C-alpha cells in the first residue's frame, strides 16, 4: 500500500530481528487496517522503505506472530484471520479468514506449540483455535463482561490467562473439565504478561495505572506499585536472564521496571497513546515501542 | 411485513456497508458515529491535543439517509458510572459528544447500555442531554432478557453459578431498567431495545416486560437453531415471544456474523418474514380496533352534549349489538303474549335514546319475527338526529313509529310502555348515566313492564403500563390543576399493557328499580392476588350487560362478545405508580357519587400502600346531568 494508516496498533520483533507493524484507521472516511514488515527497524514507520504490506478489509485490535512466517490477525469484522509471509518476503498473502467472533476480536495469544492460538472478543466469548485445519475447537463463554486480554502460557500449550471487564482474572487448563480457575474487588484488569521462565508467576495491570505481581500457586497479591496514572494497555517482558518489564499506558508514557516494581526507565517520546512494545532480539537493550501519534520509538535501556 | 435493521460493530466504508445491508433487504442500520476502539481524552495532555478529525465526515451520506437508514451506537468504551473517576469524567464528555453529534447528524434513534446494576450517572448524562438543544432523537436502552453473568458457562471450577432458583435475581434485568427510567422521569424519548439470549428465562421474568415501550428487539445470530437443509430457524418458544413482540409492532435488529455460512445473510430475516406472513390473520374486532392501539380519548358529555352524524353512522356498523338487540326483544315479546292472543294484544314499545333509529328496525323486525303486534315511540334528546328519525318516519315507518323529541327524564306520555328499549351504556357501564336517565322514564313504564337491558355491571382489573402511565402523563393542559390529567378515566383500546389479576365486579344496576328509596350512589372495596412483581398503573374499566334472559354483551376479555368494537376498555389513572411485589394484594376503592347536577367516581388504592384520594368532589371530571 502507498499509504499507512495513522493509528499503529502492535510492534513486534521476529527472531532474525525484522519488525511487524499493525496499524489501523480509527478515523476519518476509511476504517480499515493494515500489516506490515520491516528488515529496517529504523526506516519504521516510513512505507517507502517496507520489505513488504498489505491491505485488511477491517482495522487491527491486536496481532502476533505465529512462529517466523505467519500472522495472526484480531479484527474489529469479527474475524479472527492468518496471514502468510511470502518465501521472498516480499508479499503478504492471506490463509484463512474466519467470522466466528459476533463482535470486535480485541486480543489474541498463540500457544507454546505454534499450532494452536486463542482469541478474546468483545462477543464475551474465549475461543481456541487449530491454526492448521483453520477451525474453532472450542469456545468458552466464561466471563459476563468484553475480554480484554487473553495471554497463553509460555511453556504449557493447555494453559492461559484471561482478564475481563467482569473483574475476572481466569487460569485456564483445557485438561481439566471445569477449564476456567477465578485468580482473586480492585479495578479491572486490563494487561497480562506472563513471567518468561518463572511459568507460575504472572504480571497484570489494571485501568488505575497499577501493575500487580501474582503467584498463581500462592494467590496473595505479592507486590504491587502505582506505576501509571491512566489503564495499562501492556507488559512485556525483556529476554534478558533477569528480565525487565516494559509498562505501557494511556498517560502516553512507558516504563522499565525490575523484578522488584521499581522505576528504572521513562520515555514521554510519544504525545498519544502508548500502544505496544517490543524488546529487541539483537541488542537486549533496544526496545521499541509505537504509538497512536504514529511515532514508532528505539529506546536504549540501561 | 416486518420492519428490521442490521446491527454491526464495524464499519470499513460507510457507503459500501450501508449499500451490502440495503440489498440483503434491511429497512435500516445500527452502527457507530465514532470507532468503537477510538478512545479519546478530554482533561489531560498530550493524548487531549490529538489531532483530529475525531470521526467520518457528515457528507458521506445525505440529510434524508441519515434520518432514515442509520442508528447510532454510544462507544462500548464510554463507562459513565467506572469506579474509577478519571474514566468517569472523560465517558461524561465522551457520552456528551457522541449523543451532540447524533443529534446534529439528525439520527432518528441511538443505541445504549443498560449492562450492569449502576446507571446512575449514565442516566444523568443522559438526562442533561435531553434538556439541552432542541432535538427530536430517539433513545433505545440495549437490555438482555438475561443478564451476560447469569448465561455463562458452567466452567469458573472454584466459582459456579448458581443452580438454585431465585425468583427476584432472574429478574434483576427488569430492575436495571426501571430504575434508569425513574432517574430519567419517565422520558417519552427513552425506549427499550430488549436483548432476546439463546436460552429463554423462565416465563415471569418475560412477562416483567409487559407494558413497557419497546421498540426494538435484539436477535444475535447465534441464537438460530438449524434445521435439516441447513437454514436459521427458531425454537417453537422463541417463536412464541416473536409473536407476542409482533403484536406489538416493535423493530427487529440482527445481530452478529452469519453462522449458517453456507447461505446468504438474508436468511435470518426470511424467518421473520415468513413468520410475519404466518401470524393468524386479524378477527373482526381488531379490523376496526386496529389505529386505536393504546390511544387516549378523554371523558366525553352524553347529556351536555350531542353526537355528530358520523359518530352515529360508525357505531350502526357494529355486526352483534343490534343483531343482539333484535333477539332480546324478539324473546320478551313471545313471553309477554300468547299465540292465541297474536292479533288482540299490540304491544307498546318506547326506545329511549333512539339515536338515529337502527334499534327501532330492530323493534320492527323482531315483531315481524314473533310474528306480533307492536306500537313504538322513538325518544331522542338529540335535535340533529330527531332530523333523520323524523324522515326515517315519514318515508318509512309510518304512523307506527311515534317520535318525540326530548329527554326521557321530561318527557310526558300518552301511554305507558309494555317494553323500555334502551343504549344508554359506557364502557364502565353506568358512565352514561344510564341508572339516572332510566330512573327518570319507569313512571312510565307498566307495573309488569320489562326494561332492556335488564341490568349490567362494572369490571375492573389492575392493570401495569408505563407506556399508558406516559400517555396521562402527557395531557397535561395549561389553566388547569397540573394533575387533573389523572384523575378522569380515559376510554383506550388498551394494547402495551399487563393485566395484573382477573377482573372482579364492581358496580351493578337492575331495571326497572322499584326499591322504594332509589339510590345510585355506591362504595365498593376489591382485593385483587397479584402473583408477579410489578409496577401499578391504574385499573382497566369492562362492563357486561343483561338485555334480556340469556341474551347479553360484554367488553369483559373473558366473556367478550365477539367482534363488538362498538365500546374500548376504560382506564382510571392513578397520581403515582405504585410497586407490587409477587404475592402482595392490591386493594381499591371506588366510590360512585352525585348530587343533582352532576355524577362521578371517586377512587383510592389501601393496599399495598395508600394513594390520595382521586377526583375528589368531582374536581377533575364529572358527567353533567
Ligand atoms: O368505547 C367507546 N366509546 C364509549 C361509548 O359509550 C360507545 N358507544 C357505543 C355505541 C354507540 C352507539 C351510538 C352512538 C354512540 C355510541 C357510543 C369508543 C369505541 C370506539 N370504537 C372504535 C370505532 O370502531 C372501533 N371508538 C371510540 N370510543
Ligand atoms: C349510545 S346512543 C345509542 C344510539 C342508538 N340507539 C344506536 O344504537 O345507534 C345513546 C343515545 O340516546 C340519547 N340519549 C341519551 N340520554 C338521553 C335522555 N336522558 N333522554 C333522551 N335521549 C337520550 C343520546 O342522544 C344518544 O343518541
Amino acid at each position: 500500500p502507498a499509504c499507512m494508516e495513522r493509528q499503529l496498533e502492535a510492534a513486534r520483533y521476529r527472531s532474525d530481528g525484522a519488525l511487524l507493524l499493525g496499524a489501523s484507521s480509527l478515523s476519518g472516511r476509511c476504517w480499515a487496517g493494515s500489516l506490515w514488515l520491516f528488515k529496517d527497524p529504523c526506516a519504521a514507520p516510513n512505507e517507502g522503505f517496507c520489505s513488504a504490506g498489505v491491505q485488511t478489509e477491517a482495522g487491527v485490535a491486536d496481532l502476533t506472530w505465529v512462529g517466523e512466517r505467519g500472522i495472526l490477525v484480531a479484527s474489529d469484522s469479527g474475524a479472527v484471520e492468518l496471514w502468510e509471509l511470502d518465501e521472498n518476503e516480499t508479499l503478504i498473502v492471506s490463509k484463512f479468514c474466519k467470522y466466528e467472533h459476533d463482535d470486535i476480536v480485541s486480543t489474541v495469544s498463540v500457544l507454546s506449540s505454534g499450532t494452536q492460538a486463542v482469541s478474546g472478543s468483545k462477543d464475551i466469548c474465549i475461543k481456541v483455535w487449530d491454526l492448521a485445519q483453520q477451525v474453532v475447537l472450542s469456545s468458552y463463554r466464561a466471563h459476563a463482561a468484553q475480554v480484554t486480554c487473553v495471554a497463553a502460557s509460555p511453556h504449557k500449550d493447555s494453559v492461559f490467562l484471561s482478564c475481563s471487564e467482569d473483574n475476572r482474572i481466569l487460569l485456564w487448563d483445557t485438561r481439566c473439565p471445569k477449564p476456567a480457575s477465578q485468580i482473586g474487588p480492585g479495578y479491572l484488569p486490563t494487561s497480562l504478561a506472563w513471567h518468561p521462565q518463572q511459568s507460575e508467576v504472572f504480571v497484570f495491570g489494571d485501568e488505575n495505572g497499577t501493575v500487580s505481581l501474582v503467584d498463581t500457586k500462592s494467590t496473595s497479591c505479592v507486590l504491587s506499585s502505582a506505576v501509571h496514572s491512566q489503564c495499562v494497555t501492556g507488559l512485556v517482558f525483556s529476554p534478558h536472564s533477569v528480565p525487565f518489564l516494559a509498562s505501557l499506558s494511556e498517560d502516553c508514557s512507558l516504563a522499565v521496571l525490575d523484578s522488584s516494581l521499581s522505576e528504572l526507565f521513562r520515555s514521554q517520546a510519544h504525545r498519544d497513546f502508548v500502544r505496544d512494545a517490543t524488546w529487541s532480539p539483537l541488542n537486549h537493550s533496544l526496545l521499541t515501542t509505537v504509538g497512536w501519534d504514529h511515532q514508532v520509538v528505539h529506546h536504549v535501556v540501561p | 411485513r416486518v420492519s428490521s435493521g442490521r446491527d454491526l460493530n464495524c464499519v470499513p466504508e460507510i457507503a459500501d456497508t450501508l449499500g451490502a445491508v440495503a440489498k440483503q433487504g434491511f429497512d435500516f442500520l445500527c452502527m457507530p458515529v465514532f470507532h468503537p476502539r477510538f478512545k479519546r481524552e478530554f482533561i489531560q495532555e498530550p493524548a487531549k491535543n490529538r489531532p483530529g478529525p475525531q470521526t467520518r465526515s457528515d457528507l458521506l451520506l445525505s440529510g434524508r439517509d441519515w434520518n432514515t437508514l442509520i442508528v447510532g451506537k454510544l462507544s462500548p468504551w464510554i463507562r459513565p458510572d467506572s469506579k474509577v473517576e478519571k474514566i468517569r469524567r472523560n465517558s461524561e464528555a465522551a457520552m456528551l459528544q457522541e449523543l451532540n453529534f447524533g443529534a446534529y447528524l439528525g439520527l432518528p434513534a441511538f443505541l445504549l447500555p443498560l449492562n450492569q446494576e449502576d446507571n446512575t450517572n449514565l442516566a444523568r448524562v443522559l438526562t442533561n442531554h435531553i434538556h439541552t438543544g432542541h432535538h427530536s432523537s430517539m433513545f433505545w436502552m440495549r437490555v438482555p432478557l438475561v443478564a451476560p453473568e447469569d448465561l455463562r458457562d458452567d466452567i469458573i471450577e472454584n466459582a459456579p453459578t448458581t443452580h438454585t432458583e431465585e425468583y427476584s435475581g432472574e429478574e434483576k434485568t427488569w430492575m436495571w431498567w426501571h430504575n434508569f427510567r425513574t432517574l430519567c422521569d419517565y422520558s417519552k424519548r427513552i425506549a427499550v431495545a430488549l436483548e432476546i439470549g439463546a436460552d429463554l428465562p423462565s416465563n415471569h421474568v418475560i412477562d416483567r416486560w409487559l407494558g413497557e415501550p419497546i421498540k426494538a428487539a435484539i436477535l444475535p445470530t447465534s441464537i438460530f437453531l438449524t434445521n435439516k437443509k441447513g437454514f436459521p430457524v427458531l425454537s417453537k418458544m422463541h417463536q412464541r415471544l416473536i409473536f407476542r413482540l409482533l403484536k406489538l409492532e416493535v423493530q427487529f435488529i440482527i445481530t452478529g456474523t452469519n453462522h449458517h455460512s453456507e447461505k446468504e445473510f438474508c436468511s435470518y430475516l426470511q424467518y421473520l418474514e415468513y413468520l410475519s406472513q404466518n401470524r393468524p390473520p386479524p378477527n373482526a374486532y381488531e379490523l376496526f380496533a386496529k389505529g386505536y392501539e393504546d390511544y387516549l380519548q378523554s371523558p366525553l358529555q352524553p347529556l351536555m352534549d350531542n353526537l355528530e352524524s358520523q359518530t352515529y353512522e360508525v357505531f350502526e356498523k357494529d355486526p352483534i349489538k343490534y343483531s343482539q338487540y333484535q333477539q332480546a326483544i324478539y324473546k320478551c315479546l313471545l313471553d309477554r303474549v300468547p299465540e292465541e292472543e297474536k292479533d288482540t294484544n299490540v304491544q307498546v314499545l318506547m326506545v329511549l335514546g333512539a339515536g338515529r333509529g337502527p334499534l327501532v328496525n330492530a323493534s320492527l323486525r323482531a315483531a315481524k319475527q314473533a310474528d306480533r303486534r307492536i306500537k313504538l315511540y322513538a325518544v331522542e334528546k338529540n335535535p340533529n338526529a330527531v332530523v333523520t328519525l323524523e324522515n326515517w318516519q315519514f318515508e318509512e315507518w309510518g304512523s307506527q313509529v311515534t317520535v318525540v323529541s326530548s329527554d326521557m327524564r321530561e318527557w310526558v306520555a300518552p301511554e305507558k310502555a309494555d317494553i323500555i328499549v334502551s343504549e344508554l351504556l359506557g364502557s364502565f357501564a353506568d358512565n352514561e348515566l344510564s341508572p339516572e336517565c332510566l330512573d327518570g322514564a319507569q313512571h312510565f313504564l307498566k307495573d309488569d313492564g320489562v326494561s332492556i337491558p335488564g341490568e349490567y355491571t362494572s369490571f375492573l382489573a389492575p392493570i401495569s403500563s408505563s407506556k399508558l402511565y406516559n400517555e396521562v402523563r402527557a395531557c397535561r393542559e395549561k389553566d388547569r390543576d397540573p394533575e387533573a390529567q389523572f384523575e378522569m378515566p380515559y376510554v383506550v383500546r388498551l394494547h402495551n399493557f399487563h393485566q395484573l389479576s382477573a377482573p372482579q365486579p364492581c358496580f351493578t344496576f337492575s331495571h326497572p328499580n322499584r326499591d322504594p328509596m332509589i339510590d345510585n350512589n355506591r362504595y365498593c372495596t376489591l382485593e385483587f392476588p397479584v402473583e408477579v412483581n410489578t409496577v401499578l398503573h391504574g385499573f382497566a374499566g369492562y362492563f357486561e350487560t343483561v338485555l334480556y334472559q340469556d341474551i347479553t354483551l360484554s367488553i369483559r376479555p373473558e366473556t367478550h362478545s365477539p367482534g363488538m368494537f362498538s365500546w374500548f376498555p376504560i382506564l382510571f389513572p392513578i397520581k403515582q405508580p405504585i410497586t407490587v411485589r409477587e404475592g402482595q394484594t392490591i386493594c381499591v376503592r371506588f366510590w360512585r357519587c352525585s348530587n343533582s347536577k352532576k355524577v362521578w367516581y371517586e377512587w383510592a388504592v389501601t393496599a399495598p400502600v395508600c394513594s390520595a384520594i382521586h377526583n375528589p368532589t368531582g374536581r377533575s371530571y364529572t358527567i353533567g346531568l
